[PDB]
């Protein structure tokens, strides 16, 4: 159970920076009550203000101190509603800013375990799940606290004897309402149990219906789930019959005090230490008080049951990411020069299946490199670990004699770039998806790329320049179109390392060929992957990969 | 609609006492305020203790009188209406068992079935509290008006007219507030979208390191968001304002007509106590009744289409000739009434005599066999059983007399010495269960477990083989002792042993002169054996004869053959 409490401490922990807005609704909560309870006292005032004598001056005087009363306790309720729900609605903003930036940070491993509808469903429903929870549960709490704290003061205020009587009250129907719910909880897992066994039959019924109508009939099927219903039915009635029997005690025990606290009250009125009005507003008192009793201990069996749902969305974010230490590295001058020495790397998602076996090779920068072979699907993880999306699990791979993992994390993607098999664009605006991870670009720096990617032929065409727009990961644009556009996505950044991967083989050559001629091939590294020798005509080294290993 | 009424208008003779017993402990209860009011006034005027013990006397005796009363009501009422419940859940199960094949030849919709059924029992339920609520509040709250009416019409004329103004306007009001709680709901869902559309590209974004781009876009949506949060809030607000000053002012302005009556003279001041504490209770009874509508009436509009759901020969013989016969029998599936599975297939059975079907899988055996036991009528042709139509025999007669173990047999979840003798209308005897055990081969099986055949078996087979069930299927079937059985992968899978019990019964039983098997399995040693053997493909038969006449025939079972 120490679950929940911490949960609980977690949430509070959360809503500290709320604590203004929740003093303010505290207050106005207490105006309310404070207002509210008020009323009785003055019709009983009233009461007592017609009888004997009559003066207009005190019943217009009680009168308009009801209507001012009255208008008070309505405006302080409003405002106390009012800011429960802001305080909410900023509860919930905080922490769903605050989930998506903690779950921004994980691995790609953490991503590729879970599911992508199943974060969905976490960060619709269960932020705003959490998000419901302290101001209702609050509001509850404290409103029937101190509702209980004020009735109880002014019936102690009319008359203590009746006060006393009506406390005598309380622990008989405490102890029966703990009784009943024991014996309902104890009735109502066997009608859960009865239940399941009367959906066996259907289940078995619907299961295999073929062979029921094969061999025999459906009544040997039907008539059994007659029986079944017959011991439903008993149970339903037993549990039905306590609940009426334990109301009847209730009823009975609240006729019991309201007899015996009239009589008292009566006994007082021929004392004279009381009057109608008093009798009236003690009446009221004491039929008010019970539901709020009764909400202030079930409270805190509603919250622990309530609170379960904050678990899910505080493990997402209190997961430690398995990343390595971030660098500090970031020299302004970098060779360009890259080489692998007997790396081995395997998926830890998948372990045990080694995809890499000690690869060993060495990039140049006015050398290009070109890699061929399916190797299984397996070329698409030598250029994951060489943007540092990955960390080798035997070698190490390094960038200008210091290991990649070392270099800064807005810098090394900003010098290293790699294009994707399959292109991925972005539901902003072209220029957004071309300028993409630049914080800040001139827009002439833009179109310039795309005419190095021959992408400008249908940026002219397509109306606005480049502020127009495409649909949600792409929906107007074609391969090809995908294709250049993330071709001058990887061009715009002037990068060191280029990673190709298969441009020839779904757009022109030409492209490709001017991409090999581009600024961005002319003093850097560039290594090209292609499922065919046809890449050989400019490439310069060679390595094939099959089976996980080199040449 | 009257379908409600219709299924309730049995429990009738009862439900008029429980309204008499509703209307009348409605009646007792509401006897506290008033003989408060009446003592009340009596002790202010020096009243005699003779009249005041008689009247606490009669107050507690009529109020323990209405509780007793409606505990007896409420118990009356639950029994008949469990009753009517229970009644109406096996009626639509039923119903629902009764539907042809055609309608359940689609297994995907098996969840469907799993529902209905169910949800019909949580629907009555609900609607039983539902329904009890709303009539006992109904009843009392008329009640209460009456005394009121015998209070003071010219004052409860107030409390009548104010009411649809404390009870409409929050209704009015709250439009704005849902309309932005929409909109609220509305820019949530975008914004989520748009965090996931980032989410799920977790590789290029990494690639890029633009993880601040997202979160200061996420930022952006959420600043978008705040200002309809901060109307929503306002809207809130003035509702909460609303839906308390209108229930909380009305309570001056009744006292206030009171002064102004008690002053003319025409009521008492326990008069106005009264009509206080009915005005109260009058109050919290429309209040909460008004909030059982909408479950009452989405509760009626589910079972409008729970009933929807609900609304969708005699021949016995004395004994079976063991004849079967096709004219032109074709047969198609209604889910596709565009390919016909077989296609004017003609093949007979006479008494005492094997037929096997060799083809390709799928050519329609299966068509074949639920056209023989009469589970769907085929689209073209005519099966005569000895003569007469298949669907013209009696369910429980071509049951009985013609029997079959399907493809995919699955034994049924009971005991194995009940899964046996699954549907059978009068049991068998403990030495005929026994032989029938024997006979099968399944006595090995059935020998094994610890507790005999006695022993329970688990749901789809979990605890017996597929030998064993195969074994199980066989027996049951020998049980039947049909003329007319349909030998479909008896033994395919099975033992050596179970394959050669299945020739022994086929061939070598005494039991086979006056009964007809037609045998649609793999048994390719059975297959050579058999009196006639059958070529079919593609829905028509392309050879036919013994298994030495179509090898030299060189025909599709040559083929197949060889």
């Amino acid at each position: 159970q120490v679950n929940n409490k911490v949960l609980m401490w977690r949430l509070l922990k959360l809503s500290r920076p709320d604590l203004p807005l929740l003093v303010a609704a505290f207050f106005f909560l207490v105006l309310a009550v404070l207002g509210e309870t008020l009323i009785p006292h003055y019709s009983g005032r009233v009461i007592d203000i017609l009888g004997g004598d009559f003066d207009p001056h005190a019943f217009a005087s009680a009168i308009f101190f009801m209507c001012l009363f009255s208008f008070g306790s309505s405006l302080s309720a409003g405002c106390r509603g009012g800011c429960f729900t802001y305080t909410m609605s900023r509860i919930n903003l905080r922490i769903r800013e605050q989930l998506f930036s903690s779950l921004l940070r994980q691995d790609l491993g953490f991503f590729q375990e879970t599911k992508t509808g199943e974060l969905n469903s976490r960060l619709s429903s269960d932020t705003t799940l959490m998000s419901n929870w302290l101001p209702l549960n609050a509001n509850v709490l404290l409103r029937s606290l101190v509702k209980v704290v004020g009735l109880y003061g002014f019936m102690l205020s009319i008359s203590p004897r009746l006060t006393l009587l009506s406390l005598l009250h309380m622990p008989f129907t405490i102890a029966a309402e703990k009784v009943y719910n024991t014996r309902h909880q104890e009735v109502l897992r066997e009608i859960q149990d009865a239940v399941a066994r009367a959906g066996q039959v259907v289940r078995e019924a619907v299961g295999g219906l073929q062979t029921v109508r094969s061999f025999g009939a459906e009544e040997h099927e039907v008539c059994r789930y007659k029986e079944a219903l017959e011991q439903c039915r008993q149970l339903y009635w037993r549990r039905d019959l306590e609940r009426a029997l334990y109301l009847l005690v209730r009823r009975v025990l609240h006729l019991g005090v309201q007899m015996l606290m009239l009589s008292c009250g009566l006994q007082q009125m021929q004392d004279g230490e009381l009057t109608q009005g008093s009798l009236l507003s003690f009446m009221i008192y004491q039929e008010s008080v019970g539901s709020y009793v009764q909400t202030l201990v079930y409270i805190y069996g509603d919250m622990l049951s309530n609170v379960g749902a904050a678990e899910k969305v505080f493990s997402y974010m209190d997961r430690q990411p398995n990343l390595p230490s971030p660098g500090t590295l970031a020299p302004t001058t970098l060779q360009g020069v890259v080489k692998f020495q007997d790396v081995s790397f395997a998926y830890p998602n998948r372990p045990d299946r080694p995809v890499l076996k000690g690869l060993t090779f060495t990039l140049r920068p006015g050398e290009v490199t070109a890699l061929v072979g399916p190797n299984g699907s397996g070329k698409s993880t030598v250029a994951a670990l060489l943007q540092n999306l990955y960390q080798p699990t035997g070698g190490q791979v390094l960038l200008d004699e210091k290991p990649i993992s070392q270099y800064e994390h807005c810098y090394l993607h900003s010098q290293v770039v790699s294009v994707g098999q399959e292109p991925v664009l972005f539901s902003g605006s072209v220029r957004n998806n071309i300028a993409y991870g630049l914080q800040s670009c001139e827009d002439d720096k833009v179109m310039a790329a795309a005419q190095a990617a021959h992408a400008d032929d249908f940026i002219q065409e397509m109306e606005h320049g480049i502020y127009t727009d495409v649909g949600e990961k792409g929906s107007q644009l074609a391969a090809g179109q995908k294709q250049r556009l993330a071709i001058a996505r990887a061009l715009v950044r002037d990068p060191r390392v280029l990673i190709l991967d298969e441009a020839t083989s779904a757009l022109d050559v030409q492209c490709e060929q001017a991409l090999q001629d581009w600024n961005s091939r002319g003093d850097r590294t560039v290594l090209v992957i292609a499922h065919r020798l046809q890449t050989v005509q400019r490439a310069h080294q060679i390595l094939v990969l099959q089976e996980g290993k080199l040449q | 609609v009257r379908r409600l009424l219709g299924c309730l208008g049995s429990e009738t003779r009862r439900l008029s006492l429980f309204l008499v017993l509703v209307v009348l402990s409605s009646l007792g209860e509401m006897a506290i305020p008033f003989f408060t009011g009446r003592l009340t006034d009596w002790i202010l005027q020096d009243g005699s203790a003779d009249t005041f013990t008689r009247n606490l006397t009669l107050m507690s005796i009529l109020t323990i009188a209405s509780a007793v009363l409606e505990f007896v009501g409420d118990g009356i009422y639950n029994n008949t209406m469990g009753h009517v419940h229970s009644h109406l859940q096996g009626e639509v199960f039923g119903a629902v068992l009764r539907q042809e094949t055609e309608f359940f030849q689609q297994n995907q919709t098996g969840n469907i079935m799993s529902r209905v059924t169910e949800d019909t029992s949580t629907l009555s339920d609900s609607l039983s509290e539902n329904l009890s609520l709303f009539l006992w509040y109904l009843v009392r709250g008329l009640c209460l008006l009456g005394i009121m009416l015998w209070g003071s019409v010219s004052l409860t004329m107030v409390t009548l007219i104010t009411l649809p103004l404390l009870f409409l306007l929050p209704k009015k009001v709250g439009k704005w507030y849902q309309l932005l709680e929409v909109q609220v709901r509305e820019s949530l869902a975008k914004s989520s979208q748009v965090a996931i559309e980032a989410l799920s590209a977790m590789p290029t974004v990494r690639s890029f390191a633009n993880e601040e781009g997202e979160a200061q876009k996420f930022r952006e949506k959420l600043q978008e968001i705040k200002t309809l949060n901060q109307k929503e809030a306002v809207a809130y607000a003035v509702n909460s304002w609303t839906t308390s000053i209108s229930g909380m002012l009305l309570k001056v302005g009744i006292l206030y007509i009171g002064g102004q009556l008690v002053t003319s003279g025409a009521v008492s001041s326990g008069n106005l106590v009264t009509f206080v504490l009915y005005q109260m209770q009058f109050t919290q009874a429309v209040e909460v009744l008004l909030s059982i509508y909408p479950r009452v009436q989405k509760a009626v509009g589910s079972s409008e289409k729970i009933f929807e759901y609900l609304d969708r020969g005699l021949l016995t013989p004395l004994h079976l000739e063991g004849l079967v016969q096709f004219q032109d029998v074709s047969f198609a599936y209604p889910n596709r009434p565009d390919v016909l599975v077989l296609q004017g297939l003609t093949f007979t059975l006479r008494p005492g005599e094997v037929t096997a079907l060799v083809g390709p899988n799928g050519s329609g055996k299966s068509t074949v066999a639920a056209l023989l036991q009469n589970l769907y009528q085929p689209t073209g042709g005519q099966l005569l059983l000895d003569g007469k139509p298949l669907p013209q025999y009696e369910h429980r007669y071509l049951h009985r007399q013609v029997a079959a173990v399907g493809q995919e047999p699955q034994v049924f979840g009971r005991s194995l010495q009940e899964n046996i003798a699954y549907g059978l209308t009068q049991k068998p005897t403990m030495e005929e269960i026994t032989a029938a055990a024997v006979k099968s081969g399944a006595h090995s099986f059935i020998s094994g477990l610890p507790q005999g055949y006695d022993t329970e078996v688990d749901e789809a087979g979990s605890q017996l083989s597929g030998g064993q069930r195969q074994a199980v299927a066989l027996a049951r079937a020998l049980i039947r002792k049909p003329c007319v059985l349909i030998l479909d992968d008896a033994t395919s899978a099975l033992d050596a042993n179970s394959q050669l019990q299945v020739e022994q019964l086929l061939y070598e039983s005494p039991e086979r002169y006056s009964r007809s098997v037609l045998l649609i399995t793999q048994h390719l040693s059975l297959v050579e054996q058999a009196d006639h053997i059958l070529f079919l493909e593609g829905g028509a038969i392309r050879e036919g004869g013994t298994h030495q006449q179509l090898m030299e025939k060189k025909g599709c079972y040559w083929a197949m053959v060889q």
